[PDB]
């Protein structure tokens, strides 16, 4: 079922914002403060079903 | 009766609020605020940095 | 019957049809769950009743 | 600007989650050409045994 | 069940099983149909016999 | 309502509506024409009966 494509959208988007936030910080590397931001993710812990 | 009876779609709609977008509107008018004193400013200032 | 056999049997293939092409139409209906349904032999009297 | 990100959080679209969309329309557009298909050929080859 | 938030729940319909169940029942349809038409052409062929 | 300048407005003919229209109703076509040929045949039967 559509779960495959799912899987790819959050995988996708995902990455899309781990990656916009280390643009960000990469680009912030020197203003007057800043400590570094960093991406944390996780499994979906859920949305199973049979077996 | 005939008993699969069709999907329907229940209308459309869009993702946004009220009272946080009045909060957004009031921030913003106090930064265009701000903006043009500073602008305002700057022009004085760049004859006297000279 | 023989002929009622076939017939309840092409009568309820319609049912299964039905309930089918529903599940296809949902196919993204959110929360939605998927149906179908369940046969039963008609025998009655003797041998095979009518199907 | 943070709560434009705020806003546009709430309201904004993006490129790759229309993708997606797009690829699972497709899909679901497909399997109901799937399944009006089958079913004309159900109903002609009733119309064939009669 | 424990809650979720900012999310949805899905459609448990598989589309690929959902395909090959409807093969599978346009065989049933058909051979209901065939015996159908096999026992009347041969009955009817026996009510005119007489 | 408002006048529009430099547009034009089309129809309402949607291909899928109208195909799937055609579609039935072709289907009642051949039934009707079945119908007839029976009634045909009932009248055959009749008429070579005596």
């Amino acid at each position: 079922m559509s779960s495959l494509i799912n899987h790819a959208m959050s995988g996708l988007n995902a990455a899309q914002a781990a990656l916009n936030t280390v643009s960000n910080n990469i680009n912030n590397y020197n203003v007057a403060g800043y400590t570094r931001q960093t991406t944390i993710l996780a499994q979906a812990n859920s949305t199973l079903g049979a077996g | 009766g005939w008993i699969g009876n069709g999907v329907y779609v229940s209308g459309v709609q869009r993702e946004y609020d009220a009272f946080i977008t009045n909060q957004l509107r009031g921030a913003q008018n106090q930064s265009s605020g701000l903006t043009t004193r500073y602008e305002q400013m700057s022009k004085i200032d760049n004859l006297l940095a000279d | 019957m023989s002929f009622s056999q076939a017939v309840s049997g092409l009568n309820a293939a319609a049912t299964n049809l039905d309930v089918i092409g529903n599940n296809i139409a949902n196919s993204a209906t959110y929360g939605f769950k998927s149906g179908t349904a369940s046969f039963a032999d008609m025998f009655a009297g003797s041998k095979v009743g009518l199907g | 600007k943070q709560l434009y990100k705020q806003q546009q959080s709430v309201s904004g679209v993006n490129l790759d989650e229309e993708y997606g969309n797009l690829q699972r329309y497709q899909q679901y557009y497909l399997a109901n050409a799937q399944v009006l298909q089958t079913a004309n050929a159900l109903f002609d080859a009733l119309l064939n045994i009669r | 069940g424990k809650l979720t938030n900012g999310a949805l729940e899905a459609s448990n319909v598989d589309l690929s099983k959902e395909l090959v169940n409807m093969i599978v029942a346009q065989r049933n349809y058909q051979s209901n149909a065939q015996t159908i038409k096999t026992q009347d052409q041969i009955l009817n062929t026996l009510v005119n016999l007489r």
